[PDB]
């Protein structure tokens, strides 16, 4: 198991390039490539990637071609350029997995047994996290259900090593937000959080509707986990907490009040100092 | 810009940083610190730094490449 | 083919080896904060350096040898105390077993 | 079956459901909480067993239908408070 | 600069004694500057008319030089080509598809400025569709000028459609102004290019959107537009658009030179020197010929500005407003003149400051 | 000499394991490809041949390559442990063919049909129709137990290139003791 | 605020310029040359700025 | 006489800069090099889209380091994926040395220029370009036969002094004397900035987490204590109000001290931390039951 697949900025900026390379002329769906990177305790580091000629057909959803020699030869070159990278998985920008993913993943299992596919939604630019990392597991589904290939999910997180970090920071250099936050940006951080929590809760509702209307299979698992989240709610109405909330809300207001007063006396002092300044210069003009 | 400006200045005190001794002072925002490397360098003084902690033996830190009192 | 394989695999490690760089061996001498130290190269300036994330904050106590990166100047791993017969003290004179 | 908020369970209600005398509802919860089927706490002055769950159960169409209807309410409130913040702080929101 | 400086000092005067007198030095400039010199002759014979057609061929009968003469011919018959257009149309078509085409389109565009003539416009388009970089920068302007104030729906759709479909930034630079003049003076009529362009990511088109505010709202200091335009000069990031923001004010406030020396009085000290530059050019265009002495005093401290291009615009902006005014009329005119002399005669100023100095003279 | 890329499709299904041919079917395919792959490179040194297994999946074991060593070496451990799917095999062979590194070589495909093909007659003809439009010549040769000269297969070759077509042969090998000699006599030297 | 940023932005630029050596001037040598002794290295016949 | 107008730009794609910086820091103690893939869109613009590292070799950064077999094959394989670009130049790092070309580098540049008169050469110091600044100057040999005419042979243009001024740490290693710099401008476009913005982007969960109250109360208590001592000085600093040229008093006591800078500066921190924390507290009380 891979606890995390940290996708470095360079990969998602080559995939974007890879999507543009083709889609610009050969209008096509997902662009497939290989993902190189160094291993860690359990967190797979994605540090680079390259494209692999990939052609598919909407018919039979298994007439594809992921070149072997191009994949083999490319990596033959890259291990020369840098030797800390081993093939570790593949990437496709088609937002929704295909029926061809399992079979192709079996191929990339021929180059790295613990192969993780990272879906980069190059086209969308939205709430965030444009990478979704998947593994391959074949289990008996403990709870008495057919076996199958399936793609298990692995937590994805986007990070940066020092070198790319310097390039990225300059690369934006026109839309970066101040790190301090300030009251303006902190609040926007919350209207943003509220929008997400609603958005995540709405994806949950649609699925629950789907299972409710039958259109989807009752997982029987992860379904009650959502029931776990439904019991972990706070129940604020409790009196003993209601008292304890006013105390801390009151504990803070007396600091914003002291903060407010200091900013006021300073304000008046600054007007009195200024009223003297222009007045004194007023008389001194004569 | 001001917040970026302060952040950019705050970036100057990033690590790594060579260590040198505050030999003397020439004037406001400048110094005659002498690096641990073995050579004494006429460097600049970061404003945020306090001119009251620059005692004339102070083991101050100098920017690694630009070699300025930071 | 079996003989070629074991040597070839060792050669592949050597190709990685050519890539690997050296670490400027040094000693720590103070801990200003949780992310800053004052490290001295064996014959080198005293660079203010941090410690790699996968390092023990503690283990690096004054006197703890480290081998910082040659460009970042960030410590990358502790090392045992140097041992040499540079000692001027009879202490090493084993009594011998009598 | 609790209404969630009233997660406490009066000794009488537990003893009546299982037709077990009040002296042993005290130990029944003692077990069920011992294996790991609950993460609550037991009171005796009032003898209401405060309940907090970490052991979920399999679901059902009606259970899921019911579980989704509650969640539609939850997103309704989460949406309402979002509007009451974005609208309120439009000038500062920047 | 000196080749362009004298053009002013003899614009519409036919007194090219200086170029005739100093001849070897005139040849010390080669390549493009040869194109300016050949053009400089045209401005000197500004408003010469019938004698010019032979006149141009006599002095300057070299791809650059011939390209310059054809551009030079247009300046003489500027706004009034009449017959010269037909010759220019024929000559532009028969060209090396190089600088000569660049000068050719600019000359033809200048000659039939506002004629809206379809025949000229079709040829100008073909050169633009040639996509020869240097050709574009002139075909674009020539395309705009010929369609000046025509609101031609085909031209605006066509002109822009090239913008987000062409490399060769240079071709955009002509097209940026080129589609700017197509909306000259409508003042409400489109107001869509002003909003559509200002949203495009390509910074060159944005500038063309900002300029289109200037050419489409010239004179009537619409407080709505001036708020639309100052905004971009304070918030937008691509500095070039910022300059075309602050500078573009002047065109729309030029009918009331009183307000304008106050609006930019604080823009003109902004942290990015580009916005400072826009202040000077804004002050210059704003105050066409008035010796306001209020716009001037704003440019007085600027002329010492550390940046080189901020200084350059400062002198040009000062010189632009201080034209035909004696020390009695404005009490700084004689003060700046020795400053222009000092900047030019200095040796350790950047060439860019000097270019303002020479042009200012 | 005819510049052509031979994308040989070798069967590896389970039925490919029963040796109606003397030693075994696989060696027959393994011997057969030895000649077809060698036949093409000898005919033209600029040629290239790749192989696609066709059972249980459409694996592309060796992409289109000129060097015959890789094709031969990859043949080994072909492990005939699947079920043939000829509906998709030709497509993947053609779709991989479309990635011809050189764009000049003519198209020629050799399919090793050695198992009963469970494909709708309509589907096979439509696959043939797509091949006709894109000008690819494919040769079909049958091995081991199978409905002799399957009507579905035979219709495939006929519509492959008819009306005085190139004649991409449906060379039917005589079941029973016979080497690739039949496979080499007719198809290999003339396809 | 502008005047404050200008101070901060200017200090960022000036603060990237490499610090200068300090060496004892052994003796003047002409009018545009002055022998100096940089601390770690040896003699140097340097020029002099125009200021 | 053609001329590289100073307006001429070497457009560096958002991909190249990260990849060129990555290679440089990959072998930072030594010097790395690779060919850059781009197009000569016209005279006044040299556009570089992708870069591919040429494997480090003992030769260093020299013509010999350019392995013809590696480059011919790599180009051939990048043509299939959809990048049929032409070799537009070469780049090599300079571990801390600066953005200049040494004698040996010049000989390389002259070779590349042999194939096309516009093959731009860049640098990329992975040690200096350690913060927001990226030290990467582009360079094209100024053929020595043009000493009769004007070096940096530019023409009508005005972006020569913009975006840079001749750097001193390079002017000494031969500039406007054998190598001239070409303005470097990055072709970042939307759909690429958005994907890079995710580098440090937080998430939905962030902004609703309430901090922790144990260290929040300690922090609130800590800052209020520190501001208190700063009020004591504010009283002493004001209640002094010494009038011996007070305008001079306000300038002889400037050390970033009591009056305001260590004053409400803390008020903003103290008040921002509480307001955000409180607003998060009340939002959670509404959203979560
Ligand atoms: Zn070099």
């Amino acid at each position: 198991a891979v606890q995390k697949v940290v996708v470095h900025p360079l990969v998602l900026l080559s995939v974007v390039d890879h999507f543009n390379r083709i889609g610009k002329v050969g209008n096509q769906k997902r662009v497939v490539g290989v993902l190189l990177g160094s291993w860690q305790k359990k967190v797979l580091d994605v540090s680079n990637s390259f494209a692999v000629p990939f052609d598919e057909d909407d018919k039979d959803d298994s007439v594809w071609f992921l070149d072997h020699d191009y994949l083999e030869n490319m990596y033959g070159m890259f291990k020369k350029v840098n030797a800390r990278e081993r093939i570790v998985g593949w990437y496709h920008t088609g937002p929704k997995l295909h029926k061809n993913d399992i079979a192709i993943n079996e191929l990339m299992k021929r180059y790295c047994p613990n192969s993780v596919l990272v879906i980069i939604d190059v086209k969308p630019k939205d709430l965030g996290l444009p990478t979704e990392a998947y593994i391959s597991v074949e289990e008996v589904h403990d709870d008495g259900t057919p076996t199958s290939k399936t793609f298990e999910h692995v937590t994805s997180e986007i990070g940066a090593e020092e070198a790319e970090e310097v390039g990225v920071e300059h690369l934006l250099r026109d839309i970066k937000d101040t790190t301090v936050g300030t009251l303006s940006q902190r609040i926007t951080n919350q209207v943003h959080g509220l929008k997400g929590l609603n958005s995540k809760l709405l994806d949950i509702r649609s699925y629950l509707e789907k299972v409710a209307t039958g259109k989807l299979p009752i997982n029987h698992q992860i379904i009650y986990q959502l029931q776990d989240v439904f019991n972990l709610l706070p129940d604020v109405s409790l009196q003993e907490f209601v008292k304890a909330f006013y105390l801390k809300t009151n504990d803070q207001m007396v600091v914003v009040y002291l903060a407010s007063l200091i900013r006021s006396v300073v304000a008046l002092h600054n007007l009195i100092n200024n009223k003297i300044a222009n007045r004194d210069a007023e008389k001194k003009e004569g | 810009e001001f917040l970026h400006a302060q952040e950019e200045v705050k970036r100057i005190q990033s690590i790594p940083l060579v260590i040198g001794q505050f030999l003397e002072a020439v004037d406001q925002n400048t110094a005659i610190v002498g690096s641990t490397t073995g050579s004494n360098y006429y460097v600049r003084i970061l404003s945020t730094i306090d001119r009251e902690l620059l005692k004339p033996n102070a083991s101050v830190a100098l920017h690694k490449h630009s070699n300025a009192l930071v | 083919l079996k003989e070629l394989t074991k040597q070839y695999e060792k050669s592949e490690n050597d190709l990685k080896a050519l890539q690997s760089v050296g670490q400027i061996v040094g000693e720590v001498l103070k801990q200003l904060t949780e992310e800053k130290f004052i490290v001295k190269a064996t014959n080198g300036p005293r660079y203010v350096v941090g410690c790699r994330r996968q390092l023990d904050k503690s283990k690096l106590k004054p006197g703890t040898r480290v081998a910082l990166d040659m460009t970042t100047l960030t410590i990358m791993r502790y090392l045992p105390r140097e041992v040499d017969p540079l000692v001027y003290n009879m202490s090493h004179e084993d009594p011998g077993n009598v | 079956t609790r209404p969630a908020n009233h997660r406490q369970l009066t000794f009488e209600e537990i003893a009546k459901s299982a037709k077990i005398t009040v002296n042993e509802v005290e130990l029944l919860v003692m077990k069920a909480l011992s294996v790991g089927l609950v993460k609550g706490s037991i009171d005796e002055v009032d003898k209401r067993v405060h309940m907090t769950w970490v052991q979920p159960r399999v679901l059902d169409l009606q259970q899921i239908k019911g579980m989704k209807d509650r969640l539609e309410f939850w997103c309704t409130d989460v949406k309402s408070m979002e509007m009451l913040v974005e609208h309120q702080a439009h000038d500062i929101l920047t | 600069a000196t080749v362009i400086a004298n053009s002013f000092m003899h614009c519409g005067t036919t007194s090219d004694q200086f170029l005739r007198d100093n001849l070897e030095w005139l040849a010390r400039a080669t390549n493009w500057a040869k194109f300016t010199a050949t053009a400089s002759l045209g401005v000197i014979h500004k408003g010469h008319e019938k004698e010019a057609l032979q006149l141009m061929a006599t002095y300057l009968p070299s791809a650059y030089q011939e390209g310059g003469g054809l551009y030079a011919l247009g300046l003489i018959h500027a706004n009034h080509g009449g017959d010269i257009i037909d010759y220019l149309l024929n000559q532009l078509k028969n060209a090396s598809n190089d600088i000569v085409r660049h000068g050719g389109s600019l000359g033809l565009g200048l000659a039939a400025m506002g004629t809206a003539r379809q025949d000229v416009y079709d040829l100008l388009k073909t050169n633009l569709y040639q996509d020869d970089a240097v050709t574009g920068e002139a075909a674009g302007l020539a395309l705009g000028l010929v369609m000046l104030g025509s609101k031609n729906a085909q031209a605006i759709e066509d002109m822009v459609g090239y913008a987000q479909e062409t490399q060769h930034e240079k071709i955009l630079r002509g097209l940026a102004v080129g589609i700017a003049l197509v909306m000259y003076g409508r003042m409400e009529e489109a107001d869509a290019l002003i909003e559509s362009l200002c949203r495009d990511k390509d910074p060159i088109l944005r500038r063309s959107g900002m300029y289109t505010v200037a050419m489409a709202y010239c004179g009537s200091g619409n407080n709505k537009a001036i708020r639309r335009l100052l905004h971009v000069a304070v918030s937008d990031v691509n500095d070039d658009v910022r300059r075309a923001a602050v500078e573009s004010l002047g065109f729309i406030l030029f009918r009331t030179p009183e307000q304008c020396p106050s609006v930019v009085s604080l823009l003109s000290e902004s942290y990015n020197p580009h916005v400072r530059y826009g202040a000077a050019m804004a002050l210059g265009i704003c105050c066409a010929g008035t010796g306001n002495k209020e716009a001037i005093n704003l440019l007085e401290p600027m002329t010492n500005d550390p940046v080189n291009y901020v200084r350059q615009g400062a002198l040009i902006a000062s010189a632009l407003i201080m034209i035909q005014q004696t020390e009695i009329t404005c009490p700084k005119v004689n003060q700046f003149r020795q400053l222009y002399s000092k900047v030019i005669n200095d040796k350790h100023d950047d060439v860019m400051a000097k270019f303002g100095a020479i042009l200012a003279q | 000499m005819v510049l052509e890329s031979t994308m040989v499709c070798v069967d590896n299904s389970e039925y490919m394991r029963n040796g109606d041919f003397l030693p075994t079917r696989l060696q027959a395919q393994q011997d057969a490809v030895n000649i077809v792959c060698h036949s093409k490179t000898r005919s033209n040194p600029e040629n290239n041949v790749g192989l696609i297994t066709l059972a249980n999946d459409c694996e592309v074991l060796t992409t289109l390559t000129p060097d015959t060593g890789r094709i031969l070496s990859k043949l080994h451990t072909v492990q005939p442990k699947g079920k043939i799917t000829f509906c998709t095999g030709i497509r993947v062979a053609h779709l991989a063919l479309k990635h011809r590194q050189g764009k000049n070589h003519k198209m020629r495909i050799i399919a090793f049909v050695g198992s009963p093909v469970e494909d709708n007659e309509k589907d096979l003809v439509k696959l043939a129709k797509r091949l006709k439009k894109e000008k690819v010549n494919v040769d079909i040769i049958n091995f081991g137990e199978e409905e002799v000269n399957t009507e579905k297969l035979t219709a495939f070759v006929n519509t492959l290139n008819g009306k005085d077509g190139t004649g991409s042969h449906l060379v039917t090998v005589p079941p029973g003791p016979s080497l690739a000699d039949a496979l080499i006599s007719s198809p290999i030297l003339a396809g | 605020l502008n005047a404050k940023v200008r101070l901060l932005r200017e200090e960022l630029q000036l603060l990237q310029e490499q610090g200068s050596y300090v060496g004892e001037v052994v003796r003047a040598m002409d009018k545009k040359k002055v022998l100096v002794k940089v601390h770690p290295e040896g003699k140097f016949v340097v020029d002099v700025d125009k200021n | 006489a053609p001329a590289v107008d100073t307006a001429e730009q070497v457009y560096i794609s958002s991909l190249a800069l990260l990849k060129m910086l990555k290679h440089g820091r990959a072998g930072v103690p030594m010097e790395v090099m690779g060919l850059m893939l781009g197009e000569f869109v016209d005279d006044y613009t040299v556009r570089v889209i992708d870069v591919f590292a040429m494997p480090q070799s003992g030769t260093g950064v020299s013509v010999e380091a350019v392995d013809p077999v590696f480059q011919a094959k790599m180009l051939d394989m990048l043509k299939q994926t959809g990048r049929p670009e032409m070799v537009v130049g070469w780049y090599h790092s300079h571990p801390g040395f600066g953005c200049w070309l040494s004698g040996v580098d010049i000989n390389t540049q002259q070779s590349f220029e042999a194939l096309s008169e516009r093959a731009v050469a860049v640098v990329v110091d992975p040690i200096q370009s350690v913060k927001g600044k990226v030290v990467i100057d582009a360079f094209r040999l100024i053929n020595a036969n043009m000493m009769v005419l004007g070096h940096e042979p530019r023409q009508t243009t005005s972006n020569l002094g913009h975006l840079n001024k001749p750097s001193i740490q390079a002017l000494i290693h031969g500039l406007n004397r054998h190598y001239y710099s070409i303005t470097i401008n990055y072709r970042k476009n939307e759909l690429e900035q958005k994907m890079l913005l995710n580098l440090h982007k937080k998430s939905w969960m962030e902004g609703l987490t309430l901090q922790d109250y144990s260290e929040h109360c300690k922090h609130n208590e800590s800052v209020v204590k520190e501001m208190l001592e700063l009020a004591k000085n504010y009283n002493k600093a004001v209640e002094e109000e010494d009038k011996m040229t007070p305008e001079q008093l306000a300038i002889k006591n400037v050390g970033k001290q009591d009056p305001k800078r260590h004053l409400e500066e803390h008020v903003d921190v103290l008040m921002t931390s509480n307001i955000v924390q409180c607003l998060a507290a009340m939002l959670d009380t509404v959203v979560f039951k």
